[PDB]
């Protein structure tokens, strides 16, 4: 919305002997003579000025490479947990419902056990399971890119000492014997004073999301104590012990339950007995309206 | 004496069917989307 | 809709010896020489002019930081109250409906009580409950940002005494020995 | 988000 373009990117002080379209040549020569030639002459540490030329090009590439983990997560681990959380919802409504159809009568080669399916489906994902390596491959790539942009934009905030002013020269393959051309055209990058602000604003949230990814890197120590402890009062099953610590889907599914156990209609009716006793649409809309 | 231990796994019960594979969908989104995401910056 | 851009942001009075693209250099030098250099020379309290350069950038950042409480509220406390108000609606319709199916006949280890579920579900959220700290964490962040913008824009309304006119100078790494350039270009935001 | 994104990016490159 600031209209980044070469007329508002670089401006060089051509002499007043130069007309139009020679002052716009030096404006366009030194905009492409920062891209890795021998005629740069920035004289302050011989420093790279490539970052100012394509800073919003890079800061779009980090928006793609922070969207690649949750996109691949949605293609891999969501249709192997949407079809599996929908199975744990229906079998949990039934196991309360048949603990009470027998309670109305409480006053009034085959290999099968007495112990219910949800007590053993909670055990079939404790010892042979691989849906946590598709979740720690979302947390590692989120962490190492947030660690990457914290050291790139941190380096960009210190590539703003005097990296705006640079002495460009257009003496080239036929202009080296020219008399009308001065050998040194003072230029200055223009939108760098906003890019130096766009570093330290996009850094202070990335130094604040680095500790939060740490907190979700502790999958066992995330507090998930009462997620099915309230189901213990039903005498259909005795105990539902869990001490999930490591590379188990039960360690993950106990955290995916705690967001969605509120969706169980049998959950809230269980709790009353013991105490008395815009992102999928916004990221898909912002992706096309940045480039325009 | 249950008449019920059968019934938990007795019951049987397709827009949710996928058509393409997993990684074939990725190597189309990357090999086509990444050139069009960079060319639109050049425009 | 006013078309904020550098041609309508800053304008400097270059001399008439300067042609085009030198008057647009001083227009573009002093637009970036307000961002924290030693060649500012504003002469009225040595005052900061960074606020005029990105005032609508800041006033978008307060629109985000006032939308972060009701967004996080909708992700946290709404699916723990949409599934719980829908449960209190259905059990409230029934408890009137079965007070009157018995009124048609009023003229004509198990642990269960005589006292209904809605009289005790109103008691299961009186002593062990945490959905008010996800609502006072929406009221505190709304209050301290409204307190923040009341003292930023209040300070911005008093950073308008003479913070428009400032004397910029383009004498720089090669232009310090120049004769065509006057040492002081009057600009104005 | 691929049948919809490749069909949306195809027309907004040329504009």
């Amino acid at each position: 919305a600031q209209e980044i373009s070469i007329g508002t990117q670089i401006s060089c002080f051509s002499p007043s002997s130069f007309s139009w379209r020679q002052a716009a040549f030096v404006d366009s020569y030194c905009w492409a003579a920062v891209q890795q030639k021998n005629s740069l002459q920035s004289e302050s540490g011989n420093l790279p000025l490539w970052l100012h030329k394509f800073f919003p090009y890079i800061l779009l590439l980090f928006a793609i490479l922070l969207y690649l983990p949750p996109l691949f997560w949605r293609f891999a681990a969501a249709p192997h947990i949407c079809s599996d959380l929908k199975f744990i919802m229906e079998e949990l409504d039934k196991v309360y419902n048949r603990a009470i159809k027998a309670a109305k009568s409480a006053r009034d080669s085959e290999s099968h056990f007495k112990y219910p399916i949800v007590e053993q489906y909670l055990k079939t994902k404790k010892n042979s399971n691989n849906l946590i390596i598709k979740y720690i491959s979302c947390r590692l790539l989120t962490l190492i890119i947030i660690l990457l942009a914290c050291i790139y934009l941190g380096y960009y905030f210190s590539l703003s000492s005097l990296s705006d002013e640079f002495v460009c020269s257009i003496k080239s393959g036929i202009l080296r014997n020219d008399s009308t051309v001065p050998d040194q055209f003072q230029c200055k990058l223009i939108a760098v004073g906003i890019f130096q602000l766009l570093s330290v604003i996009n850094l202070v949230v990335y130094v604040l999301l680095a500790p939060v990814v740490v907190y979700t890197l502790f999958v066992p120590f995330r507090q998930k104590t009462d997620v099915l402890k309230v189901y213990e009062i039903l005498p259909t099953f005795d105990v539902l012990h869990f001490k999930s610590e490591g590379y188990n889907d039960l360690s993950l599914y106990n955290l995916f339950l705690e967001e969605n156990i509120s969706e169980v209609k049998s959950y809230k009716c269980l709790k009353v007995l013991e105490n008395i006793k815009a992102n999928n649409g916004e990221k898909n809309a912002r992706q096309r309206l940045l480039d325009s | 004496a249950t008449e019920y231990v059968f019934s938990d796994f007795l019951l049987k019960e397709f827009k949710g069917l996928r058509l393409e594979l997993a990684v074939d969908k990725m190597v189309t989104c990357i090999a086509v989307g990444l050139p069009l995401l960079l060319i639109s910056l050049a425009f």
